């Protein structure tokens, strides 16, 4: 009987910058990494940081400012109405 | 010696180098993170 | 300080004489234009 | 490159060493004469 060999599918999913790929449109409970959509550029609070040489040169080189790239990552998992959003994390099952 | 720097829309480290020589053999003495908050007085005030 | 304009802020309740803050002022009243700098991390004093 | 723990341990551990492995990477874009070199960057369209 005609059959489709099983695909890797969701396992090892990674976010993809390109928008050519169609959305998942899941009809059941699946965990999807999705594709990054409409990231709001990046917030470059401090492009670079420097190291103090203290007495020899300057002790004021060090910077404690927050890292850059804070942005709105509007990843879109799929088209259509969705429910039951839970257990989401970049590197693990969940964040507190 | 305090040297706050008013960068003009500049992103990056500000290098302050001090050289006694007029010509300019400056040796790095200080580094500034970004434009510091600075203000310009528009008024003259008698001592409070 | 009270905002009067986008860049303009009206400093109020000025306190003088702390560590001789008034000491410079008594001989000379503040000029109409001066550079006013907030104390900040960007201000750099070391390396001298 | 390491940093000092000051009084508790050793205060002389600080180092400012730069990254290693600098090399003459020569990337061949292909055989044959080529012209119109432009828009070249490792992580983006271009560097200043």
């Amino acid at each position: 009987t005609i059959k489709q060999t099983g695909p890797r599918l969701d396992s090892l999913e990674v976010m993809v910058s390109q928008e050519g790929t169609p959305l998942a449109d899941i009809s059941g409970r699946v965990a999807v990494a999705g594709t990054v959509i409409w990231a709001t550029k990046l917030e470059e609070i401090a492009r670079t940081t420097s190291t103090r040489v203290g007495s020899g040169k300057s002790s004021q080189k060090v910077k404690s400012t927050n890292f850059d790239y804070a942005a709105s990552f509007a990843v879109s998992l799929g088209e259509g109405p969705l429910n039951g959003i839970g257990r989401i994390f970049l590197d693990g099952q969940v964040r507190d | 010696g305090f040297i706050a720097a008013h960068a003009e829309p500049w992103p990056g480290a500000m290098l302050h180098s001090r050289g006694s020589t007029p010509e300019g053999s400056f040796t790095l003495a200080a580094e500034a993170d970004a434009r510091a908050t600075i203000g310009r007085t528009t008024a003259a005030l008698p001592p409070a | 300080a009270t905002l009067t304009a986008d860049r303009t802020w009206r400093l109020e309740g000025l306190l003088r004489g702390q560590r001789g803050t008034d000491g410079i002022v008594g001989p000379a009243p503040l000029p109409a234009g001066a550079a006013v700098v907030a104390i900040d991390t960007a201000l750099v004093a070391a390396g001298l």
